[PDB]
RNA sequence: GUUAAUUCCGAUAACGAACGAGACUCUGGCAUGCUAACUAGUUACGCGACCCCGGUCGGCGUAACUUCUUAGAGGGACAAGUGGCGUUCAGCCACCCGAGAUUGAGCAAUAACAGGUCUGUGAUGCCCUUAGAUGUCCGGGGCUGCACGCGCGCUACACUGACUGGCUCAGCGUGUGCCUACCCUACGCCGGCAGGCGCGGGUAACCCGUUGAACCCCAUUCGUGAUGGGGAUCGGGGAUUGCAAUUAUUCCCCAUGAACGAGGAAUUCCCAGUAAGUGCGGGUCAUAAGCUUGCGUUGAUUAAGUCCCUGCCCUUUGUACACA
């Protein structure tokens, strides 16, 4: 009945919208990102390795089944 | 440390509960502090050994239904493990404390029964027990068939139970089966 | 001269009652003698239905044969073992002996 | 320094492939690219260098146990075979694939045959075995 | 109709048609003298407290 | 229901009445004064028997029995 | 890379069958009948195609190296035990059979089984279970 | 100097471990290996509180090892959770007072007490009639 | 009055008794107390291999020991001790101490069904055939047949998950046949695999085996898509047993990829290692577990009450029922 028609690959909008304001939410995992972002979880998840790289999430605990981040360090 | 213990990495103390009937029917702390929701057993072999069981391990073993998950506490303990963060990455405070206030906000008072119903008081035994049930399916139910996983979906709803903004599907049962009570009464 | 004896006996106290009267008996001898090892022993699980046809309730038997084995070890030769061996035994007990 | 049971086995397998990559020389057979690993498994494996990988996850289980043969490896290797329709039951791994791997292990000199049959790790294989194990305790610190 | 709470000071029996629930003789924390009697479900001890929405509802004796 | 039977309570009653300086008060020393006195198949029934023989114990410093 | 690329193909008209550029490589090509999950893997390391992209990404012009051996296995060294027709009937040859030749294969041995009039070939006709099934409790919803 | 050895069996469902106390230094190593590396990881922790909860000092003195076998996982790690807090208690009893080992064993006590006496939970007998020891099958009526 | 109990106490024109229940047999659990172990291990000695005195090794031979392995004799638990309830009798609840303060199964009374079995019998009354046999034996088929309904079951409807790797653990057992022509398996090669070939071990605490089981744990892919769920139907090929597999005996590979989005009326089983999940032995087996019988792993929610329903056991009552 509902079907979920995610996005696949990021736009430029998207992307603009993922450096920005994803490093203000307190809480970023993969299933939300999918959900919130209209997009794959495949594409979720290869978000999310390169801000960890990039320096604006922190992981705290990582896991086979669930992935969580953080924003930056206030101080 | 043999004098205190850290569930993980939460505090055994500073964990107040609110409504003072459910104080003796919560097991969290002084004396039931454990660092796993895992223990050996033997608290349901007794009527009242129910009370004193801790009462993350009483989530951890309402956790395991619907039949493919039976008997696998060792997965559900890593669903709680992580579900905690997830508290403390939304809300910022113990975990621990937002688990008690979902108990007392999803516990309803007076219940209607069998005996043209009759609204009766329930125990606060039976307040803890629903509460923690109600609390249970509704992740079981957002889990199923949903990009979110169920270790968020424990995180979602007892966040919300103990604010309770009406979100929860724990609220809204406690709201229904008190209404239907104060109906016939 | 290391002589081994095998004791099997399918009632208890039959066995219990022969392995040790070969020690009374090689005792009297005064050799070197081996306590008697105590090996697992083998039960016989057999379970068929009851009812001679396939009509009625479906209930199911647990018919058993326990057997227990001991082995007791000599240090002497066959001469000693022949003469006691012969000495008080009952058909319950089925007693081998292995020179080697 | 210390042996490989104070090192965890989980990273263990592909610290002893990277040993792998350096040498370069299994002999590793044609039909790696394209073989499935058991007669329970349906699909190939996702990671490309499976062979270098179990080889090395062989090497630290004949380290515990030596004597280990063919049929000791498919049934460490085997698994769940889930028939579908049937009900699911343990199955036994794919022969060739494990008898290439102890063919590896002895084309460059890391196994030795037992007496009485089996395999058992050679005494220099136990000897660099220590140093990647002692190379992984000291990261970890 | 303020919430009040109820302290369980000594039980009576099952009551319901299937032994449901268990009359009680309960007595308040907000004052010792007036105290009434409820049916409550669930397993009740001595030395609990109950939250009853109105103490003016009272169950008979069986 | 731990209801003493007719067996065990008549085997209790002879002993009494016939050992009254044998008998002690603890139910181990008695168990084995009635070992000796007693030809009892089993252990079981040892135990019973002394076990209610215990009980009528405490029924007579504290008056007569019937 | 995270961002899209240019050039999209988002369906690979493929031997007249659509291919979703949505999916990934190593699954998009089971849509085609006559592959599935297994032999459209292999065909991914036959040909040096890395598998962690999408079926929206891969140019245009290694696309032919992929179907060149759908078709035409034995020359890419596949073995013959991946083969969906092994020891063709007519022929005898040792192929791979595309989703399109797939449903023209399967129109002769069928009724080649019925002019041969073979019990297999009547069990097809009456539209019965071939391989030895039961009837009397099964085999219900799409006859009446 | 004397050989102050301790060997202490611990007993589960299926599950039998034994540790073996002696005069040392404070490593504690199960089949070889540490506390610390054992799968399942879910279950760190339980393997700590005979440590956290007595003291890393209670261990300097006694070293220890466990030969394990039988049952399966979740077995093994409570045989040798109980397995190592009674090999402690025995080594304190047998050559040093008891006031000493009283005074750990009351922290076991209140803590939980499968560390000391073993859980006599086994397995009943699967009954005829029915797919488990206490269900049966579905009775089907007319 | 009490109990699981016609279990006892106590009354008493009833007394003395008998079967049954209980008692009794097996199993479980607690004893660093006894006996014993070179087909079981532990601890020490001496080496070997490796790493920086120490640590590991199912790598190697020795002396002590039964803590871990086994089975034998004994012991232990009795409402025994305490606080209450109770005629203070029968007994009941709670607590200390203690591995247990109700383990599970076996056996099971009088009378009855016209319950089922003559297709278990060299168990059989009576009736029937008996040479062109309803007797023996051989070839083929069938008992599986398919517009439909019903019963016991296995697998799913997924993200608590599917897949790919790595990690890591069990106990019941069983195994070479009087006829019998047919055993379980180590190890070394060939083939992706099914499987094929060589040598040995084990008549079995010796070999399988230290039974390297699933489950579990860790790390990728998938991304809510009837989707890498699901595997029904079906095509092609390759192997085993058998004299013989087509109506596909089974096993292996590729391919086809249906319904099914948590199931109405109604209904089944269960409260402690229990349910449920999950695998392993045995039976039928030349070829053989969706069944059944046991074993083992992970392992709970609920309840410690009731006659509401379904029923069962006594007492009173009424009956025009007595194949009730």
């Amino acid at each position: 009945r509902d079907k979920l028609n995610n996005l696949v690959l990021f736009d430029k909008a998207t992307y603009d919208k993922l450096c920005k304001e994803v490093p203000n939410y307190k809480l970023i995992t993969p299933a939300v990102v999918s959900e919130r972002l209209k997009i794959r979880g495949s594409l979720a998840r290869a978000a999310l390795q390169e801000l960890l790289s990039k320096g604006l999430i922190k992981l705290v605990s990582k896991h086979r089944a669930q992935v969580i981040y953080t924003r930056n360090t206030k101080g | 440390t043999p004098d205190i213990k850290l569930f993980g990495k939460w505090s055994t103390d500073d964990v107040q509960i609110n409504d003072i009937s459910l104080q003796d029917y919560i097991a969290v702390k002084e004396k039931y502090a454990k660092y796993l929701p895992h223990s050996a057993g033997r608290y349901a072999a007794k009527r009242f050994r129910k009370a004193q069981c801790p009462i993350v391990e009483r989530l951890t073993n309402s956790m395991m239904m619907h039949g493919r998950n039976n008997g696998k506490k060792l997965m559900t303990v890593r669903i709680v493990k992580h579900a905690f963060e997830i508290i403390h990455l939304l809300t910022g405070e113990n975990p621990l404390q937002v688990l008690v206030n979902a108990i007392i906000n999803s516990g309803p008072r007076e219940d209607s029964t069998r005996i043209r119903r009759q609204a009766v008081d329930v125990s606060p035994l039976r307040r803890v027990n629903q509460a923690i049930w109600l609390l249970c399916t509704g992740a079981r139910e957002a889990a199923f068939r949903n990009i979110k996983t169920i270790a968020e979906c424990l995180a979602d709803e007892l966040i919300n139970a103990a604010k309770g903004s009406s979100n929860s599907y724990a609220i809204k049962k406690k709201d229904e089966l008190e209404r239907v009570a104060k109906s016939n009464r | 001269h290391r002589i081994r004896i095998t004791l099997t006996s399918r009632n208890v106290k039959s066995l219990e009652k022969v392995c040790a009267d070969l020690i009374r008996g090689a005792k009297e001898k005064n050799l070197k003698v081996k306590g008697p090892v105590r090996m697992p022993t083998k039960t016989l699980r057999i379970t068929t239905r009851k009812t001679p046809c396939g009509e009625g309730s479906k209930t199911w038997d647990r018919f058993q044969m326990r057997i227990h084995k001991r082995l007791i070890d000599l240090h002497s030769p066959s001469e000693i073992v022949k003469q006691i061996t012969s000495i008080s035994i009952e058909p319950g007990v089925e007693v081998e002996v292995t020179i080697a | 320094g210390v042996t490989v049971k104070d090192v965890n086995q989980q990273e263990f397998v592909r610290a002893l492939a990277a040993f792998l990559k350096k040498s370069g020389k299994l002999k590793v057979p044609e039909w790696v690219d394209t073989v499935k690993l058991a007669k329970h498994k349906e699909l190939a494996p996702y990671d490309e260098n499976w062979f270098y990988t179990r080889a090395a996850s062989t090497a630290r289980h004949l380290y515990l146990r030596g004597g280990a043969g063919v049929g000791s490896m498919t049934k460490i290797y085997g698994g769940r075979q889930r028939n579908g329709v049937m009900p699911s039951h343990f199955s036994r791994g794919s022969k060739s694939v494990a008898r290439r791997v102890l063919q590896a292990l002895e084309g460059l000199k890391m196994v030795e045959k037992d007496q009485d049959g089996g395999r058992k790790l050679t005494p220099q294989g136990q000897r660099d075995l220590d140093r990647i194990a002692g190379q992984v305790a000291a990261a970890k610190k | 109709q303020p919430i009040k709470l109820a302290r369980v000071t000594k039980v009576l029996g099952r009551t319901g048609s299937q032994g449901q629930c268990t009359q009680v003789r309960v007595e308040f924390m907000d004052d010792t003298s007036r105290s009434i009697i409820r049916n409550v479900k669930g397993p009740v001890r001595e030395g609990d407290v109950l939250t009853l929405l109105e103490s003016e509802r009272e169950a008979r004796r069986l | 229901g731990r209801v003493r039977t007719k067996t065990v309570k008549k085997a209790a009653r002879v002993i009494i009445e016939k050992y009254y300086t044998r008998l002690g008060n603890d139910f181990h020393t008695n168990k084995r004064v009635c070992e000796e006195i007693a030809i009892i198949p089993s252990k079981k029934l040892r135990n019973k028997i002394a076990g209610y023989v215990t009980h009528l114990m405490k029924r007579i410093q504290r008056g007569p029995v019937r | 890379s995270l961002v899209i690329p240019e050039k999209f193909q988002h369906i690979l008209r493929v031997l007249n069958t659509n291919i979703d550029g949505r999916r990934k490589i190593a699954f998009a090509i089971t849509a085609i009948k006559g592959v599935g999950r297994r032999y459209a893997h292999v065909v991914l390391r036959k040909a040096d195609i890395d598998l962690t992209k999408r079926a929206g990404e891969l140019t245009e012009d290694e696309v032919e190296r992929v179907i060149t051996i759908m078709q035409n296995p034995r020359q890419y060294k596949i073995p013959d035990w991946f083969l969906n027709r092994q020891k063709d009937v007519k022929d005898g040859k040792y192929s791979q059979v595309l989703a399109n030749g797939l449903d023209n294969k399967l129109r002769e041995d069928l009724e080649r089984l019925k002019k041969i009039r073979a019990h297999r070939g009547l069990r097809h006709f009456w539209g019965l279970r071939v391989r030895g099934q039961h009837t009397k409790t099964t085999g219900r919803r799409g006859r009446t | 100097g004397p050989l102050q050895s301790v060997q202490v069996f611990g007993r589960k469902k299926t599950a039998t471990a034994v540790a073996h106390c002696k005069r040392g230094n404070g490593l504690i190593k199960v089949n070889g290996r540490p506390l610390e590396m054992i799968e399942p990881r879910t279950l760190q922790y339980k393997l700590l509180e005979p440590v956290l909860l007595l003291g890393k000092e209670r261990f300097a003195g006694v070293d220890i090892r466990v030969r394990v076998k039988g049952g399966g996982h979740v077995a093994q790690i409570y045989a040798i959770r109980q397995s190592i807090s009674k090999a402690l208690v025995a080594y304190y009893q047998k050559y040093v007072d008891e006031a000493s080992k009283k005074e750990i064993k009351d922290i076991l006590i209140q803590y939980d007490r499968t560390l000391l006496v073993a859980d006599p939970r086994r397995c009943e007998s699967k009954k005829f009639g029915g797919p488990g020891a206490r269900a049966r099958y579905q009775k089907s009526y007319r």
